[PDB]
């Protein structure tokens, strides 16, 4: 049971710094390098550097050299990555990953055991709760066969909003689209459902929206005009 | 006891120690099927200094230490007890009454790189030859000249460690060889590592 | 540096098809390459190391081959758990990754179900307006959306969010959102979106006027 456990989501202003941590267990922590690798939203992987937890020696990719600092507390098997003077495109998932204990070449880096990843968000925008608006086709009489309807969650910043329908009682034909980061720095996402035009008279549909950073749980009932 | 030895962690670990800084692992509270090692054609050398390698399965051992390091292929001759030369003199000495095994295999597809793998070092200099199973990590500047020296460098003063340049195109003998030395004691004390007799 | 390129930036493949993805290094890398799979919403997983050594416990279908500047990774017959991004990585000099190849399941063509959604009274009460054009259950990803008001083509004031491929039936869905001030919304009568797509015989227009 080898494992790497990281700190929860980090949220930061431009020009600040962030301290991601990586608690190792299930193997001898001094035995192999710990690499730090990052991944920007919808983009490829990028290696930042490593620490050798036995010697405390480190090496960095040139882009991060003078920005990243890697350290470790062997008494608690924890490696740390500190990233200084943060810019907006340092918004990324940050992973620690171990360098293969057996069967490799003595030079080679690899990344055989990976941590869960820590999302860092670097932006000017303050924490804000979503405003949730109903979406319905046009009018009730202009509907036909299978309808679609939804709710749009607008202008909220602390990333991870969760949307669910009728307290989770409805899941057939549900979508919740990936959020778009707007020009104001606040996020928005659309969530939508398909239903028979016949069921709108029997029942009503409620999207439930939970935004943990703002403690903002809000429910919108969606009705056809 | 029923759990097997950590011989996978000893023999197949991705990177070995430099010979100047040879790593030691203590083996205890486990079963040791030495027939799995000795029947393996991958070992270029498996020389035993107080037991036959066929008898290792019929024995139970007091404490067992595996010493792991990398050396040049022409230098594998120096790891036998009573041998001499810069590896036996300055970085890894076995005592003349050593009881145990020296096990060695070529690593040219593992430790050797097309630009040179300089990650592996040996001790080129030492005031006096080191004692049996001593290890010297210290990087104090060696003084071959008659004058004392200070700071990082000088005329006829030298950094004491040197790296080995392992390339996959090196002639055999300049290719890297991994060594494991197993250094057990026998039949005169309570025992914790056991050959697989029921 | 060593820059690395992967030849397919994405590759649609059927269940049971053979997949080949090629990675090229700018320098000669000998066999100092690893391959990793990233399934949607997880950390990467090492599959091949040292250009062709298959890792412990990974399926036998995965292969890696080649040496020098040009390398290949292969799936001998694709299975619906193989869907993700595949990245190559050199280790000759500081471990650089390639751009990644997305796999996706190949399917037969399918048309988008098109819906349009007017701004709610609660939204117009905030002093801002946004209108959503929804395309549901289609397969050839590349669907292009045109936004019009009074037959005039709009630009930059709209943005689109596309789902990951639906695991149940290998299909996409997206919506485009157009945004306007409360003053900009009211001054146009006709509001339309038009979808042009490989799964349609001709483009289709969905539209409405304020009120109804
Ligand atoms: C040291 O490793 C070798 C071979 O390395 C790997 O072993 C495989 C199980 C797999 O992890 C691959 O990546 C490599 O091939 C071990 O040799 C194997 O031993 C088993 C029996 O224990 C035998 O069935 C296999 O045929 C052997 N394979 C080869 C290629 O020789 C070896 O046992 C390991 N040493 C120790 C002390 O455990």
């Amino acid at each position: 049971q080898v494992q790497l456990v990281q700190s929860g989501a980090e949220v930061k202003k431009p020009g600040a710094s962030v301290k991601v941590s990586c608690k190792a267990s299930g193997y001898t922590f001094t035995g192999t390098y710990i690499h730090w690798v990052r991944q920007a939203p919808g983009q490829g992987l990028e290696w930042m550097g490593w620490i050798n937890p036995n010697s405390g020696g480190t090496n960095f990719a040139q882009i991060f050299q003078g920005r990243v600092t890697l350290t470790r507390d062997t008494s608690i098997s924890t490696a740390y990555m500190d990233l200084n003077r943060l810019k907006s495109d340092d918004t990324a998932v940050y992973y620690c990953a171990r360098d293969r204990v057996l069967y490799g070449r003595s030079f080679g880096w690899y990344f055989d055991v990976w941590g869960a990843g820590t999302t860092v968000t670097v932006s000017s925008a303050s924490t804000k709760g979503p405003s949730v608006f109903p979406l319905a086709p046009c009018s009730r009489s202009t509907s036909e066969s299978t309808a679609a309807l939804g709710c749009l969650v607008k202008d909220y910043f602390p990333e991870p909003v969760t949307v669910s329908w009728n307290s989770g009682a409805l899941t057939s034909g549900v979508h919740t689209f990936p959020a778009v980061l707007q020009s104001s720095g606040l996020y928005s996402l659309s969530s939508v459902v398909t239903v028979p035009s016949s069921s709108l008279g029997t029942k009503t549909y409620t999207c439930n929206v939970d935004h943990k950073p703002s403690n903002t749980k809000v429910d919108k009932r969606v009705e056809s005009k | 006891i029923t759990n097997l030895c950590p011989f996978g962690e000893v023999f197949n670990a991705t990177r070995f120690a430099s010979v100047y800084a040879w790593n030691r692992k203590r083996i205890s509270n486990c079963v040791a099927d030495y027939s799995v090692l000795y029947n393996s054609a991958s070992f270029s050398t498996f020389k035993c200094y107080g037991v036959s390698p066929t008898k290792l399965n019929d024995l139970c051992f007091t404490n067992v230490y595996a010493d792991s390091f990398v050396i040049r292929g022409d230098e594998v001759r120096q790891i036998a007890p009573g041998q001499t030369g810069k590896i036996a003199d300055y970085n890894y000495k076995l005592p003349d009454d050593f009881t145990g095994c020296v096990i060695a295999w070529n690593s040219n597809n593992l430790d050797s790189k097309v630009g040179g793998n300089y990650n592996y070092l040996y001790r080129l200099f030492r005031k006096s030859n080191l004692k049996p199973f001593e290890r010297d990590i210290s990087t104090e500047i060696y003084q071959a000249g008659s004058t004392p020296c200070n700071g990082v460098e000088g005329f006829n003063c030298y950094f004491p460690l040197q790296s080995y340049g392992f390339q996959p195109t090196n002639g055999v003998g300049y290719q890297p060889y991994r060594v494991v030395v197993l250094s057990f004691e026998l039949l005169h004390a309570p025992a914790t590592v056991c050959g697989p007799k029921k | 540096d060593i820059q690395m390129t992967q030849s397919p930036s994405s590759l649609s493949a059927s269940v049971g098809d053979r997949v080949t993805i090629t990675c090229q290094a700018s320098q000669d890398i000998s066999d100092y390459l690893n391959w990793y799979q990233q399934q949607p919403g997880k950390a990467p997983k090492l599959l091949i190391y040292d250009a062709s050594n298959l890792e412990t416990g990974v399926p036998s279908r995965f292969s890696g081959s080649g040496s020098g500047t040009d390398f290949t990774f292969t799936i001998s017959s694709l299975q619906p758990e193989d869907i993700g991004t595949y990245y190559c990585q050199q280790y000759d000099n500081l471990p650089t990754f390639g751009g990644g190849t997305k796999l996706e399941i190949k399917r037969t063509v399918a048309a988008p179900s098109v819906f349009i959604f007017p701004p709610s009274d609660e939204q117009l009460k905030s002093g801002t307006a946004s209108v959503v054009c929804l395309l549901n259950n289609f397969y050839p990803r590349e669907a292009k959306v045109q936004w019009k008001v009074d037959n005039a083509l709009q630009s930059g004031n709209s943005q689109e969010s596309v789902t990951e491929q639906d695991s149940k039936d290998s299909t996409y869905s997206l919506s485009s959102t157009l945004t306007l001030s409360k003053a900009d919304y009211e001054k146009h009568k006709v509001y339309a979106c038009e979808v042009t797509h490989q799964g349609l015989s001709s483009p289709v227009t969905k539209s409405f006027n304020r009120g109804e």
